[PDB]
């Protein structure tokens, strides 16, 4: 039944005594539901350091994983280009997924096309579904340029996309001046990150490779940030803001921060800002290039020296305090721009923040998972802080990452109890903090339902999650927030205290029980 | 109104495309007309999509795993390939469920293969079969496994069916190979049939020989609701409340043992038909259980089900029928007199996948809300058959509609509300339309039934009725 | 006992079993405690209508207040001019209070003096504490102004403020071209905000009421802005960078943005930037001057239309969207500078904001409490997010301002159930919040004490506190945030429905119970 | 260090003040010499301060209704005047308690008159006894009521000492009028006596006439002890486990009845002789109850206080101090081997009220750390005379300091820590020096005890090393 003044969603509608008795009828009758006791035994079982070890001996099975596949990163790559259409060769079922994904996360229209490849195509490749499809998307949505990446199945049945193109563009279907940069984006080989590497080198090839012979190194006076697979606004606009203080011209190449922001003023647009092609162009003529993730740009690092002559420096994401003055300096060297007041007044500001939360932030201690670059600057930031990691977590790392980031924890007191994982999904997280509790996770919304796990087994061994990283489903407009630079540790660093506190306020808010300490002042 | 209106509209619409698309996509846009019965003649349907037309279908692994196989709580489901597929299709749907998870329900959980080129070059059948070991090692409570193929599985020959059979016989364990390659079909309907003929071959007939359970003339099975938001359960209890015992509940918050004992009842009551007509049709034939669809959206067209469902059984279920929709008469009735004024006159545009665009009419017309377009992602043309009788003269029907058509259908039309799912949202509300989620309920629900229709039409004046959508202009502009 | 590898502070240190049983016995043998069965009696009593009408019957206890009183508004005030330092005649006991208060909510350094003023003065008054006070100031800190201000003995004893300056200048104890801004500031009448609006007339009156002759409307070119009591800084920056991104110029009168938000690199800044007396000195040179909380400024809002004869427009605390765009466009009004793209793709963005979240948004019911001017523009605001405000209470509020709101709450149909209570305390808010249960809570710290009462009734009783206001004393760093403007109301949507999302994944968490609604994606 | 030297830092320091406060403040401030023992020879304490130069200090209402009645939880304290006096301290000072707040307990909760300035012309009388009223009618479970004067009531023609006696005659309860006014002294010191002389006038003595209560040769009474993060707490404990029975606790988690059971026990343990030697002194007058000060800072002291306590009792207890002390050894051993190395040679430096300047010093000593500098808001000459024999040779010590004379004497002698409270917590953090809050134990605590030393070492060692305080320094400037 429901009340016309007050009406009940699932929640709290299928708690009512009628719903009860129908779910317990149903559960006894045609279930043959495992008895409780059984279902108890069996999950403090999975509880425990022998479920543990069960658990690590694992190399089939993949349960939870904290990755996605190259394509996704490939489209967010694309989506950051001067109207420039991602285009996936395959199935469309994957570029369903691939909207929906980021829908959910960004909140925002993402547009995205497929050939629709099906069993015909496996027979005989899918020569026909590119032409179609350039020609259609073409007439269609008007883009200036055309960014092609790859299905699993384009890439099993070997479809060989340049000769697609061409001949596509022979054949009349699509103009010759027309820019179809491709990039092959295999699914069985690394993770996101590395599709956003492999289509952003394929778009700086096309741009590039051919024209290479009037490119003079430190021409236009200026200097390449590739910002990588970034799901956060507020890093492309702070890297914006601070080089912008500096007084340092900048071409950020694949900037997206326009198209998945857009406002709504009662219109549609499907293309907004991003990177120019003469700024792709003209990219070979800067001073240097700098990464802001490394550790899954080393194709385009690869292609970048190579071709492009450039001295690439060797730094770390700006995240924390000492890698973002590394980064301050460095750019500053190179071009010759000194570092304003008002950097320093942040960095005071920053470091004023620590004194104040370095009584709540010491001796905490973190399991954290996510991407390389992202979980390593966390790693370094969490150690500036006092925090101790104890779980770190990096499902599409591989071992030079994990020698790099037990170098970085060897060189802090605060590392001795940390250990690195590479390889390993959320199943194994979930072991280790049911049998090495920390005091916080920090992660994507996936490590949710492990929160949920640990408050089966009791409150006082539930582990509660900061959702920081990608994707974030089940909270608003936390795609806005910042990660790099000084505004990015003032926004963990306020987000990681106020979680503290929020927990604190929690666990001593029995009335005369535990209120004792229910201070007023923190 | 004004029919020349809406196919000059088709027209303009259309010019924009090259000569064969264009000639593929006339055929599907219609004007709907009552009076036609055969839609073959009017619209077509279950075609592939024309490439690079951002269209909105999904794979067969979609309508597999995700739809029908993927709520079984009891089971636990290997996406076998690479890790993209479970990760996209992890926990996106609402499909609800009541267990522990991970010790005896599985449904939010990912289980993968997580193939490498290793995989792809020499094959994963020994990587499957001690997959297969590590779950029953890991996972003791699991009442069956269900391995869903993606695309590379197809592609490279990996012999599922026969791992499925060693391993199901050497642990004594039902192992159900489903092969739902992406590539397969044009949409998630084929996925619905290979789900269907899957459970046929491997689950369905397990207790044909058994002869335990006992069985009451009032026996129904509740097929193809999927318990969104809890629907299923807002729709059972009224089934309860008729006198009836609903043995089986496919497939939300089902468990394999409803599926076992489905065979045993006396009556399938078909929700989605698109999605189980198969399986209902084979039920039919080879146990002789009759089936009917219902619809529970709207209290007219709740109502006029149960007691078509009434009819199928004696007097005193017929009595309980009565009583029942006597007892729930006035809920309805208020919930109508508070929002129908709210609402009265307003225009809606719906887009779903094959079965709410037709079934969601009654209840908004029974809030005063008039229908002027609807279509489908993948419905075959006995839905159209079905949907162009519920549908008032002159209104858009579009089949595989895409991005371009779809928004400047509503530019031109301006309808009040827009249903459709996340793909369409953002890009409708920043066109300053309201628009709801038909897929998820936009995480509310549930809508079947009595006690969903008082959440729906909350739903509805809430959005249409936003101060939001007011303040689109700024005052200087 | 204590374990050397896990040292626990008060909490959880007190739960153990020695410290229980020390406790038990000293409450058994000592104490006299009421019985328990007594105590939940009466506990349940208080949570009832009848005790609720008796509460309300209060004329002479003030239960829980939510105001302070006059020189802490002065004190603020005085803090935003240049080198100025705040100089309280009157007891010290009110200047440290001032600035605990100040340092607990802006974790940072406040300076200020007093003459302490002793028994003495109570039968001599208090003119030599006032020139060996202003000498030693002077001399000590080096100020270029000193601006004064009074406790409540100052008043009642009626000390002249202007012959003790005079005579201190006359005696040469002071320079006498030292500016001395003085300000009475009764502590029995009004609160902070009118202390903050007569140190504010005072200075004006100061620097301007002698030197009108030569002064003409409009002859810089700049709009006035007078901020009134705040205690956020992310405001202070808004305002500056809106009116910098439309090009007008413009003089901030009463800057404390920098002072309270210092840089810590090794040395003590006491003064930091401020308004200047040339600002103040040619604010009558102005084309307008705006009032950003008139509902506290109103004997500004005179001494300006009387002296200055500036025609200050009726504009409501810029908080919301109608509400900023009215400032932005009186703002175009007065300086003729149209308002940007950036402004009006910031607008867009915040809409976008609110068409995300209005299906969780919509129907809430809040109790929210705090100053007339915040109070009144987050009633607004959640009128716009389709909110239900149910219990307004403003401790320092007056009728015209509740009529003001009643007029508002009429004017949109979520304003039914809205009830304003002017001159209430926290005690008849935690009535109200128990016998008419909202879903949350907006205000202050202070306020967690009235939800772990709720929590003491029951879970499904229990009602969420969400910090916007002043003080905050239990987070951290909470003072840097933003209210006014777009980035305000995008911070304020932002907290509001992370806060909703937070309580319905606790709500959800139990696993086999309620966990049916555990959505990942929300 | 350098004796010369810190004269010659006290010059300069003072060089800056005009002839009048440059003359007032060099009587407060020394150089200790451990030697002498009368501290007037060297030091000047208890005295006005100089106006407009950023003191410390508090006034009388802080000690009174702040410190001493205030912990008391059974009973609600008026703040009579205007709204600001009660507002700032409320809640501000950590004197845990165990109660339900609002119903039996009251010591977080703000209660006043709220004077405006109908009250101040006509006077508060008349609203004071219909405030008691309400009291009585709100708070039914309540154990008395406290009215703390502010500046007005003394100012004004208020007569609350009538307004109390009648009330409390009508009312059959206790209402003690308290007469704390800001203005009243100096210091806050005027507020410890003024509420010593409420509490004997008006409490104390309401038992005097009843011998119901069963007495017991091990009877004590912790004086002094406000519970500060559960500081008395884990003092009284270990008093249990000497085999002493501890009847009342003043006045941190403190009740009225063990207030009024007091004068029955048979040893007074004062920790804060600053704040309640006059209650102590008057008990040794009246009833007989010898009085001795203990201190639990740190190992030593601890460990000294105890054999001290148990000497003042018969073999039985001083057998059990010897069980409790070998059975707490191990554990501060641990604190200190785990500790100390990380704290060897630390300096530091201290401004704190009353008692705490010098009580914590041998804690730190404990851990191997020098205090080079202390000082006191509004101790007495007695205070620094004890001070001067807990202190090394050539350490700085300081009355009254103010701001720019304690900022340029850290900046000369630049210790490694400084311990003082809130409003030069941030002030020394902006110039790269650690700070330990020495009022509240930075929101931690206890630090009482063997409990408590665990916490202190912990507390003293993530301050010092923290990684933050090298970081103020950009690579670049
Ligand atoms: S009462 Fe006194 S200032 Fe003895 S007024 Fe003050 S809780 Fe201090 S050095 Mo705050 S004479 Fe207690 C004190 Fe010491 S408030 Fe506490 S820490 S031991
Ligand atoms: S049509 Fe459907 S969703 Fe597409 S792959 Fe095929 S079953 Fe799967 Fe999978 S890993 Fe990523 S998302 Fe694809 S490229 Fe392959
Ligand atoms: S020295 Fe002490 S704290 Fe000061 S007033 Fe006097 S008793 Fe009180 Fe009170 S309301 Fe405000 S804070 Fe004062 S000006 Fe009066
Ligand atoms: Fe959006
Ligand atoms: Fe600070």
């Amino acid at each position: 039944s429901q009340q016309v003044d007050k009406i009940k969603a699932s929640y709290p509608l299928f708690l009512d005594q009628d719903y009860k008795d129908m779910l317990a009828k149903k559960r006894d009758g045609f279930e043959e539901k495992y008895p409780q006791d059984k279902i108890d035994e069996v999950f403090q079982w999975t509880t425990t350091k022998e479920y543990q070890e069960l658990n690590f001996q694992r190399e089939a099975l993949t349960v939870n994983p904290a990755k996605a596949c190259q394509p996704l990163g490939a489209v967010l790559c694309a989506l950051g280009f001067e109207k420039t259409m991602p285009y996936v060769h395959g199935s469309q079922g994957c570029v369903a997924y691939f909207r929906s994904y980021f829908n959910r996360h960004f909140r925002e229209p993402v547009s995205c096309v497929s050939d629709s490849m099906t069993e015909d195509a496996a027979v005989f490749g899918g020569q026909q579904n590119m032409k179609d499809g350039l020609q259609n998307c073409k007439a269609t949505y008007k883009p200036d340029m055309i960014a092609v990446s790859t299905t699993c199945m384009a890439e099993v049945i070997g479809d060989d996309l340049n000769a697609f193109i061409n001949n596509s563009k022979k054949e009349g279907f699509i103009p010759d001046e027309f820019p179809v940069p491709f990039a092959h984006t295999p699914s069985f080989v690394g993770s996101h990150v590395t599709g956003w590497d492999n289509m952003f080198e394929g778009i700086a090839r096309y741009f590039t490779l051919k024209s290479m012979d009037d490119k003079v190194v430190g021409s236009n006076k200026k200097i390449n940030i590739v910002p990588g697979f970034e799901t956060y606004l507020g890093n492309f606009r702070v890297i914006k803001r601070m080089l912008s203080e500096m007084g340092v011209g900048y071409s950020l190449l694949s900037d997206p921060e326009e198209v998945l922001d857009t406002p709504a003023d009662g219109q549609f647009r499907m293309y907004a800002g991003g990177t120019t092609q003469e700024e792709m162009k003209d990219a070979p003529n800067a001073l240097n290039t700098v990464l802001l993730q490394p550790w899954h740009l080393e194709k385009t690092k690869k292609f970048v020296e190579g071709t492009w002559k450039h001295e690439v420096p060797k730094l770390n994401i700006p995240m924390g305090l000492d890698w973002t003055d590394e980064f301050l300096m460095k750019v500053s060297e190179i071009s010759g721009q000194p570092i304003p007041a008002s950097l320093t007044k942040e960095r005071g500001r920053l470091v004023d923040m620590m004194t104040d939360s370095h009584t709540w932030l010491h001796g905490k201690r973190f399991a954290l998972w996510g991407d390389p670059d992202f979980v390593m600057g966390l790693v370094k930031f969490l150690l500036e802080l006092g925090c101790e990691p104890v779980h770190i977590l990096c499902h599409n790392g591989n071992k030079r990452w994990k020698k790099a980031v037990d170098a970085i924890l060897a060189a802090s007191p605060y590392g001795k109890n940390a250990t690195v994982y590479i390889g390993k999904d959320l199943w194994h997280l979930r072991s280790l903090v049911f049998t090495d509790k920390p005091d916080f996770m920090i992660g994507n919304s996936y490590g949710k339902f492990i929160q949920r796990d640990t408050l089966h087994k009791g409150k006082e061994f539930e582990v509660p999650l900061i959702r920081i990283g990608f994707p974030i489903f089940d909270r608003h407009h936390l795609h806005r927030s910042t990660t790099l630079g000084y505004e990015g540790a003032m926004q963990i660093l306020t987000t990681l205290v106020n979680s503290i506190l929020e927990r604190l306020d929690e666990e001593t808010r029995g009335m005369q029980a535990t209120d004792y300490n229910h201070d007023l002042v923190r | 109104m004004s029919r020349e209106e809406v196919e000059s509209l088709i027209q303009e619409v259309l010019e924009v495309y090259p000569e064969k698309a264009r000639k593929d996509r006339n055929k599907h846009l219609a004007v709907n007309d009552p009076a036609v019965t055969q839609s073959k003649k009017c619209i077509i349907s279950n075609k592939k999509s024309q490439p690079g037309l951002m269209t909105i279908r999904g794979c067969a692994y979609a309508g597999s795993k995700g739809v029908v196989w993927g709520p079984i709580k009891d089971m636990i489901h290997i996406s076998h390939g690479p890790v993209g597929c479970g990760q996209y299709s992890r926990a996106g749907r609402r499909n609800y469920y009541i267990g522990t998870t991970g010790v005896n329900a599985f449904v939010t959980m990912n289980f993968t293969s997580d193939f490498q080129e290793k995989d792809i070059v020499f094959g994963g059948d020994k990587k499957l079969a001690k997959l297969i070991d590590e779950v029953e090692t890991l996972f003791p409570l699991n009442k069956g496994i269900s391995v869903q193929s993606e695309c590379p599985i197809g592609l490279i020959g990996d012999d599922i069916e026969s791992v499925s059979k060693v391993k199901g016989a050497e642990l004594s364990k039902t192992i159900v190979p489903v092969r739902c390659e992406g590539f397969r079909g044009v949409s998630q309907s084929l996925g619905h049939h290979i789900a269907n003929d899957a459970v046929r071959d491997w689950v369905l007939g397990k207790r044909d020989e058994d002869t335990t359970f006992a069985s009451t003339p009032y026996d129904v099975a509740i097929i193809g609701d999927y318990n969104i938001g809890g629907d299923a359960w807002s729709s059972r209890i009224l089934l309860e409340e008729m006198g009836l015992r609903c043995v089986a509940q496919w497939s939300g918050d089902g468990s394999i043992s409803e599926i076992e004992l489905t065979p045993k009842v006396k009556l399938n009551l078909v929700h989605c038909y698109r999605s189980m007509n198969y399986i209902s049709r084979h039920m039919e034939e080879k146990y002789g259980i009759p089936w009917m669809e219902y619809n529970f959206f709207g209290p007219t067209k709740t109502i006029e089900s149960l007691r078509a469902i009434a009819a199928k059984f004696d007097e005193s279920i017929q009595k309980k029928c009565e009583e029942v929709i006597a007892k729930y008469k006035p809920e309805w009735e208020a919930v109508v007199a508070k929002y129908r004024p709210r609402l009265e006159g307003k225009r809606v545009m719906l887009y779903i996948g094959g079965l709410r665009p037709r079934h969601v009419i009654g209840a908004y017309e029974d809030l005063g809300m008039e229908v002027v377009g609807t279509g489908y992602e993948f419905a075959h043309n006995d839905d159209y058959d079905r949907t162009m009788k519920e549908m008032g003269d002159s209104t858009l029907l579009y089949d595989d509609v895409t991005g371009y058509e779809f928004e400047e259908f509503v530019k031109r039309i301006k309808p009040d509300l827009i249903g459709s799912g996340i793909k369409e949202k953002f890009i409708f509300q920043k066109m300053g339309i309201p628009f709801r989620e038909m897929h998820s309920w936009d995480y509310s629900g549930p809508y079947h039934g009595f006690d969903g229709f008082a959440i729906f039409a909350r739903d509805m004046d809430m959005t249409l009725n936003n101060p939001c959508w007011k303040k689109l202009q700024a005052p200087w502009e």
